[PDB]
């Protein structure tokens, strides 16, 4: 059902790629596009493409255009495989990161609440106070010394460590890591904090900022003291200092209604909003 | 009969009694009033809530009060805030269930009634304010009072939760309701065994907004000798981006007491609560004080229009527009407003009159790229003391909707903005406006202006010209405008004003800065006899018969006309200054300039002259200015300049 | 309510000329004065002048909470002697019977005054012949932790009046009881599954989780009280001493006066740097009773 | 340096009661059943019970074929897992046993230890 509802997604955006996508004469910009974009980076060897939202705004009328613009978070894996299997159709190791452009109505920090969480939107402001470049797992290979430690797995989500299921072998549930610092694939992402703009602050108060992520192709691109625009997806960071606000923060304690007897391990949570970018443009 | 437990409520005669309730009202609140239009309420706002589609009715209290019966439900509504509101909530959804049934095709029935109503009380009681209130009192109805001070940013809130497994794979989900969130340990997919691991996405559940926003009261009739104090409170969905810094709110809510933990780290939750407000409706517009501008409102009127809120600005009548179209056709206007202004300090009609210009300040003119031009006129009065200076500052600081009051040798050039500090209950850093960022639109008042350092006043530099402020230390590197209207005062040396000596000497000012400001008064005394009879006149006739009469012969007053009458003027004129008047004002320039060979005249006097010209063209309603009206106001210079000669 | 110090004494004048001899109680009360409170509110509990008025509609809350424990108390009460009288088979016993097994709310808990003392005069022991002999701070020796004492000097930094529990009031949710607990100490822990008798001895336990309007609060304030530099000796400083006030006695010390507090002197764990302990050093205060300004 | 605090309870409200036939509320069952039996024509575990307490034999004796006569569930019940209901019944008796034993002594003439049964049927020789 919520396979096939993502499944069904993907079949159409795999025909939408697929298809035509340029509706210019020979006057133009001639056809395809796409399909220079995939050979054009197959020259080269860069390994990322820049696709538009604009033409996915004509197609559809509008019906996939809601589709990927909520929900954008849970159709990452989708996406990325339905393109991985059209560059194994079209092209002879990838890593593949999809930045959408040209959204249509730009908000500011203020607009920011949290019904918008997961979607899409363009924030506009000022960089200050960028950091430095660093690696970053996501690929892990670790499994128990007793015996085999050969398996590639989990951490693409932040937890970090580490492997659960289907132990060791033979060592079963929980044995894990040991993980290992020579077998991974890394990337590496900068920790920018923008600030908001001069001229649209409420008449009177101050400045506000905000956190925010880079990773992948648009790493060093910002620059100290300019304008940008970035790019929405808008995730969750675990926070700790926000105690005694007041409340009243939920926790968790967990349900013993199931296991018949014959320990307190509940936890907190508090949660602030930053942000993760992909795209990032200095027009200002 | 049933009962609940904490309580004395039952659900029947609370839901069949309010039903009661609203299907007649007759003001018997003016059967209170007395009486000095008969159709009920809240049929025609259930009708205006109808139609525009807006949710989130509100009523009094005192309407609860005034009708009998349901003089219970008001005690039983001040003690049991949830309960009752709970109630309210369901006999509005089916009092609008029992509307629809009339007419029978009506705005596609299932999601009109499906879409959530609410209630907003207000106005319930002020007996005693905040310090007085024991702990016997922990669940009721408060309403404070004074400004605001900061604003946390947003803070979600979960609703609901969202679990999946690595098996293989099912995906629950669960509620809230009460304090806890459980999760289970198996199973789905098989359901039963194997004790799967079960993990949690945060990046898929609902949420909520939770803003903080701390607040400084003022509670009168002190309990002396009581020193001011502190609250935090933590408005909720709706009134997020409500309140901003500065303004003057009085609010209903909730008086709430929750622990808190010792050092993040066990589980010691120390005893000795603490206490906060848990705000219901916030009530920012007035109708005694005055009415807050538009060209500073307009991001917020550029907002708050996709989602249903509160007015911010006073709801002009209809009625009474008459009133004001007739009060206009007044002659003696100029004399009459300005009369009206301050009944109980009696002279100097025409800084009374200058005072009045300020509130109708300028007109606001945006250019296409810079440009910026505001309304501001900027006044200074001196003179002798025992003057009845400090009068006027107090009647000003009263009428003014943002002002704030400063005064000499209590300041600092960090004393006026970027108060970077520790702030306790969260142990972070956070960033305060000073004493000009809370003064952003609206009147100023600095008391003893000669006694400032040089650092202070080399604020004022920035401030008087550019209409900027340039923060640049370690916090914040960016601008921030604080658009404010200065007015202050000095006293000389003397403290007598003595003849045959410069003016310019006689107040220890740098005789530029005492050029930049616009309009300059130098009041002083008279030594002849025949004021001081009606003088002490008016004294004896204010202590006499120990009632406030102070003044009705041979005078009308209005009371309350005039605040809607400038706001009224604030907003719906554009006076423009066309051609027909440039020959007499550019040559009544010119023949300002010819004094050369004490104080002189420069290029802020031709501003002010435009600016205070057409402020005299917004009061009474002229959308051009005329050649005529402007030689007076060349005199409200010329006649501090015959208060020059000596 | 204000029991004094002076209606017991002229109450033993009274009795020792009548005959028979009475038995010593003032210095009984002056040599412990902590076991007295609870004695003696107990022992005004057996009789009270119950329905003198019903109750008005608008009253209060606390009243109508305790309205309903005493009511609700009663009819568990007669519920079980009408069990088990009607299982047969001079009533005293049926009564123990039934006073011993069913869990009630204690008379610890619907309660809704206070209770403080009041020291004699000089006049009253002057007419018929020490609990209240003004002392100084100095003079207090490390040998009256218990009695019943009278300081005198100037308040400084008296602070504000906000809430501290004293029993915290869970429900079951399954069982339906209402578990209660008692704090004494400076700071608590909640707790855990139940701690019933139907929640236990079941294999699950249900959870609970607490309410405000059901527990006991009462107000709390601290200040501090200086030495009156009139009665220092020679080359010395002023030193200090920390009160605490509890319940109806609150709003009553103002800043920078001159003031007779009265009351008892009791020990509160602490000492200071850990490695300074010699065990098991207590770190005295004073609770207050009845507070007699001058001026 | 003060004294310890008290936890206790009062029942105040009902109560998510099925009931769904778990630990408690199998008791109800037996003090249903020592208390309110009486086969033709005469009540026999309860004079038994009056008349062992003032020989001090602290005993009670249970036919099993009378188990399966009067109610038939906690029959099998109990030959499910017998090592985990047996307990039960214990405090079941002694819960009785308190009250006959107060009204009898005070009626007019701390201790008491808990009880034992002892059954005996006589279905089929293994």
């Amino acid at each position: 059902v919520d396979d096939v509802t993502g499944e069904k997604v993907r079949e159409a955006f795999e025909q939408f790629l697929e298809d035509f996508s340029v509706q210019s004469t020979d006057t133009g910009e001639v056809e395809k596009v796409y399909r220079a974009q995939i050979e054009f980076m197959k020259i080269y060897d860069l390994n990322t493409i820049y696709i538009d939202y604009q033409h996915l705004s004509m197609r559809e009328n509008g019906a996939l255009a809601m589709a990927i613009s909520e929900q954008y978070y849970r159709f990452l894996p989708f996406l990325q495989k339905g393109l991985r299997r059209v560059v194994r159709k079209y092209a002879p190791e990838r890593v593949f990161q999809i930045s959408f452009f040209n959204l249509p109505t730009v908000h500011r920090i203020r607009d920011i609440r949290s019904e918008k969480i997961g979607s899409l939107l363009s924030i506009s402001g000022t960089v200050t106070r960028t950091s430095e470049v660093r690696p970053e797992l996501y690929k892990a290979s670790f499994t128990c010394d007793m015996c085999r430690a050969i398996v590639d797995n989990v951490e693409q989500s932040f937890k970090y460590t580490e492997p659960t299921f289907c132990p060791n072998p033979s060592c079963e549930n929980r044995a894990f890591w040991t993980l290992n610092v020579t077998r991974s694939r890394f990337l590496d992402w900068q920790k920018v904090r923008i600030q908001e703009n001069a001229n649209e602050i409420p008449t009177g108060s101050m400045p506000r900022t905000l956190d925010v992520i880079l990773r992948g192709d648009s790493v060093e691109r910002a620059k100290p003291g300019d304008r940008c625009k970035f790019t929405g997806v808008e995730i969750v960071v675990p926070d700790v200092t926000q105690l005694g606000l007041p409340g009243v923060k939920p926790s968790s304690t967990l349900d013993t209604r199931g296991i018949s007897k014959t320990s307190l391990g509940v936890r907190d949570l508090t949660y602030k909003i930053s942000f993760l970018a992909c795209h990032v443009i200095s027009i200002g | 009969l049933r009962i609940i437990w904490g309580t004395n409520v039952s659900i029947q005669e609370c839901t069949t009694n309010f039903r009661n309730f609203l299907m007649s009202f007759k003001y018997k609140f003016r059967k209170i009033l007395d009486e000095r239009d008969e159709e009920l309420y809240y049929i025609k706002q259930l009708n205006e809530m109808r139609e525009l589609g807006t949710s989130n009715l509100n009523l009094d209290a005192r309407n609860l009060l005034a009708y009998k019966q349901t003089e219970d439900l008001y005690h039983q509504l001040l003690n049991y805030p949830q309960e009752v509101i709970s109630i309210m909530d369901q006999t509005i959804k089916d009092c609008m269930v029992s509307l629809i049934v009339d007419n029978n095709l009506d705005y596609d029935l299932d999601e009109i009634e499906t879409k959530f109503y609410k209630v907003r009380p207000y106005n319930v009681g002020s007996c005693k304010g905040m310090r007085e209130l024991n702990p016997n009192d922990i669940d009721k109805l408060i309403n404070l009072k004074g400004l605001v001070l900061r604003s946390t940013p947003v803070i979600p809130d979960m609703k609901v939760a969202f679990f999946k497994c690595n098996v293989c794979d099912h995906t629950m989900a669960v509620e809230i309701d009460r304090g806890v969130i459980q999760e289970p340990a198996r199973c789905e997919r098989i359901d039963c065994n194997e004790p799967n691991s079960m993990s949690l996405i945060h990046n898929r559940c609902s949420f909520a907004d939770k803003q903080v926003i701390k607040l400084q009261e003022t509670p009168d009739f002190v309990p002396d000798g009581q020193t001011p104090h502190s609250i935090s409170l933590c408005v909720y969905d709706e009134l997020v981006d409500s309140c901003r810094a500065g303004d003057r709110i009085e609010v209903t809510g909730t008086f709430r007491s929750i622990p808190i933990r010792a050092n993040s780290r066990q589980r010691v939750l120390k005893s000795l609560y603490k206490t906060y407000v848990d705000v219901v409706h916030v009530k920012v517009s007035d109708k005694r004080l005055d009415v807050d501008t538009s060209t500073i409102e307009q991001e917020l009127m550029q907002n708050k229009v996709d989602h249903n809120e509160v007015e911010e600005v006073r709801q002009i009548t209809d009625q009474d527009l008459a009133k004001i179209r007739e009060v206009a056709a007044r002659e003696d206007l100029y004399s009459l407003l300005a009369r009206s202004i301050a009944p109980s300090i009696y002279e100097l009609e025409d800084v009374k009159k200058g005072i009045l210009l300020q509130l109708f300040g300028g007109t606001n003119k945006t250019f296409t790229k810079g440009g910026r031009y505001r309304g501001d006129i900027n006044i200074l009065l001196c003179g002798d003391p025992s003057t009845s200076k400090s009068q006027i500052l107090q009647y000003v600081h009263k009428i003014t909707p943002r002002g704030v009051y400063t005064s000499g040798k209590g300041s600092s050039a960090v004393g006026l903005t970027a108060y970077i500090t520790r702030d306790v209950d969260t142990k972070q850093l956070v960033l305060e406006s000073g004493a000009l960022v809370l003064s952003d639109g609206g009147v100023c008042c600095i008391d003893e202006f000669d006694k400032m350092s040089d650092s202070t006043r080399s604020v004022l530099h920035e401030v008087m010209e550019q209409q900027t402020i340039s923060i640049a230390k370690a916090g914040i590197i960016t601008t921030l405008n604080a658009r404010s209207s200065i007015l202050a005062s000095a006293n000389p040396i003397g403290s007598r004003y003595n003849p045959n000596l410069p003016v310019t000497e006689n107040i220890d000012l740098p005789p530029p800065l005492l050029s930049r400001f616009d309009l300059v008064y130098l009041v002083l005394d008279k030594v002849d006899e025949k004021n001081d009879r009606e003088l002490a006149k008016h004294l004896t006739n204010l202590y006499l018969e120990d009632k406030p009469e102070h003044i009705s012969q041979d005078d009308v007053l209005p009371v309350e006309f005039l605040t809607m009458y400038i706001s009224y003027a604030k907003e719906h004129i554009h006076p423009i200054i066309t051609e027909a008047a440039k020959t007499e004002l550019v040559r009544a320039y010119v023949g300002m300039r010819k004094m050369g060979d004490r104080i002189t005249a420069t290029t802020r006097q031709l501003e002010s002259m435009i600016r205070l010209a057409e402020a005299h063209a917004k009061m009474k309603l002229k959308n051009v200015v005329e050649l005529e009206d402007v030689q007076e106001a060349v005199r409200l210079i010329r006649s501090a300049i015959k208060d020059y000669a000596t | 309510v204000i029991i004094d110090l002076d209606d017991i004494l002229q109450y033993q004048n009274e009795k020792f000329l009548q005959g028979t001899q009475a038995d010593d109680l003032v210095s009984a009360i002056q040599q412990n004065a902590n076991h007295f409170t609870e004695l003696f509110c107990r022992a005004i509990d057996n009789n009270m002048p119950l329905p003198t008025k019903e109750i008005d509609y608008k009253d209060d809350v606390l009243d109508v909470i305790l309205n309903q424990r005493r009511l609700r108390n009663e009819r568990m009460l007669s519920d079980r002697t009408n069990e088990i009288r009607s299982e047969n088979l001079m009533n005293d016993a049926l009564r123990e019977v039934v006073e011993d097994e069913t869990e009630l709310f204690p008379p610890n808990l619907t309660r809704r005054y206070f209770l403080y003392f009041k020291p004699l005069s000089q006049n009253c022991a002057r007419r018929y012949r020490i609990s209240s002999k003004p002392l100084s701070v100095r003079q207090i020796k490390g040998d009256f932790l218990g009695q019943l004492i009278t300081v005198r000097g100037i308040i400084t930094r008296v602070s504000d009046v906000k809430p501290a529990v004293e029993v915290i009031a869970y429900t079951c949710d399954q069982c339906g009881y209402e578990v209660f607990q008692e704090v004494n100490s400076r700071t608590f822990t909640p707790l855990s599954e139940c701690t019933s008798e139907e929640c236990s001895q079941n294999q699950t336990k249900g959870q609970l989780f607490m309410s405000t309007r059901a527990s006991k609060f009462s107000a709390f304030q601290e200040c501090k009280i200086q030495e009156l530099s009139q009665q220092v000796p020679v080359g010395h400083i002023p030193r200090s001493l920390n009160i605490h006030v509890n319940g109806t006695l609150v709003r009553s010390l103002s800043p920078g006066d001159i003031v007779d507090v009265t009351g008892i002197f009791l020990p509160a764990p602490y000492t200071g740097f850990k490695a300074l302990k010699a065990g098991l050093l207590t770190e005295t205060y004073l609770e207050a009773q009845f507070v007699r300004q001058h001026k | 340096s003060f004294d310890r605090p008290e936890i206790y309870s009062a029942p105040v409200l009902q109560g998510e009661s099925p009931n769904d036939d778990d630990n408690t509320e199998i008791i109800k069952s037996f003090k249903n059943f020592i208390l309110e039996f009486r086969l033709d024509s005469q009540f026999i575990y309860r004079d038994q019970l009056r008349n062992n307490i003032l020989v001090k034999n602290y005993s009670l004796t249970v036919n099993m074929e009378h188990l399966i006569g009067y109610n038939e569930d906690i029959y099998k019940k109990l030959s499910d897992e017998p090592s985990d209901i047996i307990p039960l019944f214990e405090t079941a008796i002694t819960q009785v046993a308190k009250r006959i034993s107060i009204l009898s002594r005070a009626q007019s003439a701390n201790s008491l230890p808990t009880f034992q049964l002892i059954l005996n049927s006589n279905a089929n020789q293994i």
